[PDB]
């Protein structure tokens, strides 16, 4: 588990059996679980907003709560 | 109510006097669905000629440049009623100024409702969402096959009003909006008003293709208007009615006076010959009894074609345009560089719209009609 | 041998610097916008208006940026590079 890619995030590197060839690191799999993928568009279009739409709900959350307390004051 | 026991209550609901002597005032104040907190010392007696005023931060933040119109209100203003009266219009004027800070979307039926409705339409048809969900834009084909976009902006609230839609084509939309209307609905509008035109599209990308469109140049959908060339620095300008495209438009010709003369007769001659059965092009080819050039860029590439006055093709938009009545010279200019010349000259005399006098290259008259 | 109160953000302050907005190499560049930051992500703006009255007025915004900010500073052209434990997000003032 690491970043080997240079992207920042962290990626996961599987190595299958050793029965294919007496050689290191041959037959990987590496993957992010969302878009990386190596190994041996209306989808991509609405989830950046969609996560944007939970951080502003989110924000409002929190704002509505600090307000409440307020008035309790 | 008359009286500052009642009316006070009912328009400032949430400031709670502090004091037995109504002295010291705290709570909030209200606008625009959003209290903000405030607590208003009075004197001994009830006097805003001398009066503290203190705030939340946030308040004061929304209070910057208009300190004086406060401080003036306090003094100027008989009572705490009309004060406060007064305290929140001004509220209503500051906030309603920075719009800018609000349009903020509510988790239940903004972002479920429109991916709902989105799958109700179909995803090939999406091309553009924003991070904040505020702007969209859509996309439809024609019988003929070709993209038309449409893009809306949305507000906190998308079906209680109408989005803002903005469209490509010259005519204008109107979209009969109901709050129980939706994003199926308005397409299907769309639709409507795209195969209505379709003519007028498969018109002037016929024209587009065929012939040498020159003034328009990467035309939008919303040109009605056509300066095709025929010849060589001769031209003709046509605007057509979206409507009846295959109707006649409003026509006319740039070039030569010697060279211009006989297309004008020729079509007054042959325009009965008009028919909106044929095409644009298939109508026009037969009128002028002519056929077209498809770009002729190769062979006269560095020609000369320019306004030799500034010798530049493209003066903000313009296009070299006026000619000259000569065949040795044939040298075409622009309307502003020949005005800014021929002005000048001791030779040149004005009608009414219209400047005689030389042609520079030639010195042969030459006639601008403004 | 005095101190003055500018605003008082609600929560504590993280990072402060300045910005050039509307950039239209040089190191001193003279800075149009002042930045402050809270750890609970407000964030402050101040710039120089002369609008509407025909004199000087500051105008503040007060923003409400998600996640306790850890860090931040500012890339040049009125941007900013600040970080939540989640992600690294940037903020374009220009
Ligand atoms: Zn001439
Ligand atoms: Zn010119």
């Amino acid at each position: 588990i690491d970043d080997f890619i240079g992207s920042g995030t962290e990626q996961v590197l599987l190595l299958f059996k050793d029965s294919l060839n007496s050689d290191c690191l041959t037959s990987f799999k590496i993957t992010d679980l969302g878009k990386i993928n190596y190994s041996s568009e209306n989808r991509y279009l609405v989830v950046p907003p969609l996560e944007t739409g939970l951080k502003v709900c989110f924000s409002s959350f929190r704002e509505l709560r600090q307000h409440l307390l307020l008035k309790e004051k | 109510m008359a009286v500052t026991e009642a009316s006070l209550l009912r328009q400032c609901p949430l400031l709670l006097p502090q004091n037995r002597s109504k002295t010291v005032y705290e709570g909030f104040i209200s606008a625009q669905g959003r209290d903000f907190h405030l607590r208003i010392v009075l004197p001994e007696d009830l006097q805003l000629k001398n009066a503290r005023l203190l705030c939340s931060w946030q308040l004061r933040t929304i209070l910057s440049g208009y300190h004086r119109i406060v401080q003036q209100r306090m003094q100027h203003s008989p009572d705490l009623m009309s004060f406060m009266m007064e305290l929140k219009m001004l509220l209503e004027v500051a906030l309603k100024n920075r719009q800018e800070l609000y349009a903020l979307p509510p988790p239940p039926q903004f972002y479920s409702s429109l991916i709902e409705e989105i799958g109700t339409l179909g995803w090939d048809k999406l091309v553009y969402a924003d991070t904040c969900f505020s702007t969209i834009k859509l996309k439809a084909e024609d019988a003929s096959g070709r993209e038309h976009l449409i893009t809306l902006k949305l507000k906190a609230k998308y079906p209680a009003e109408s989005p803002d839609y903005f469209v490509d084509f010259p005519v204008p939309f109107c979209a009969s909006w109901t709050p129980q209307s939706s994003l199926i609905s308005i397409y299907s509008q769309f639709l409507a008003a795209i195969e209505s035109l379709k003519a007028f599209w498969d018109v002037m990308d016929e024209i587009d293709e065929k012939t040498w469109v020159l003034e328009p140049e990467k035309p939008p959908r919303s040109a009605t208007a056509r300066r095709i060339a025929l010849g060589n620095n001769v031209s003709i300008n046509i605007e057509v009615d979206p409507r009846h495209p295959t109707m006649l438009p409003e026509c006319f010709f740039l070039g030569a006076d010697h060279v211009v003369k006989p297309l004008g007769i020729k079509l007054s001659r042959n325009i009965h010959l008009w028919d909106p059965e044929n095409s644009v092009l298939q109508n026009l080819k037969d009128v002028l009894e002519i056929d077209f050039p498809a770009r002729a860029i190769l062979e006269k590439s560095d020609f000369t074609m320019d306004c030799g006055i500034c010798y530049a093709y493209q003066l903000d938009g313009t296009i070299p345009d006026q000619v000259c009545d000569n065949s040795q010279c044939g040298q075409p200019f622009h309307q502003i560089c020949l005005y800014e010349w021929l002005r000048g000259l001791l030779t040149s005399r004005q009608s009414f719209n219209i400047i005689f006098g030389e042609c520079p290259y030639c010195s042969k008259p030459i006639t601008l009609k403004m | 041998t005095l101190v003055k109160i500018l605003h008082h953000l609600e929560e504590p302050v993280i990072f402060i610097g300045a910005l050039k907005t509307e950039p239209q190499p040089d190191e001193d560049v003279h800075c149009d916008c002042l930045v402050a930051f809270g750890h609970h992500g407000r964030m402050l703006a101040i710039k120089a208006s002369w609008d509407e009255s025909g004199k000087l007025v500051p105008e503040l915004r007060e923003y409400c940026l998600p996640g306790p900010v850890l860090c931040a500073a500012c890339g040049g052209g009125g941007r900013v590079y600040h970080s939540t434990p989640s992600d690294l997000c940037v903020v374009d003032l220009s």
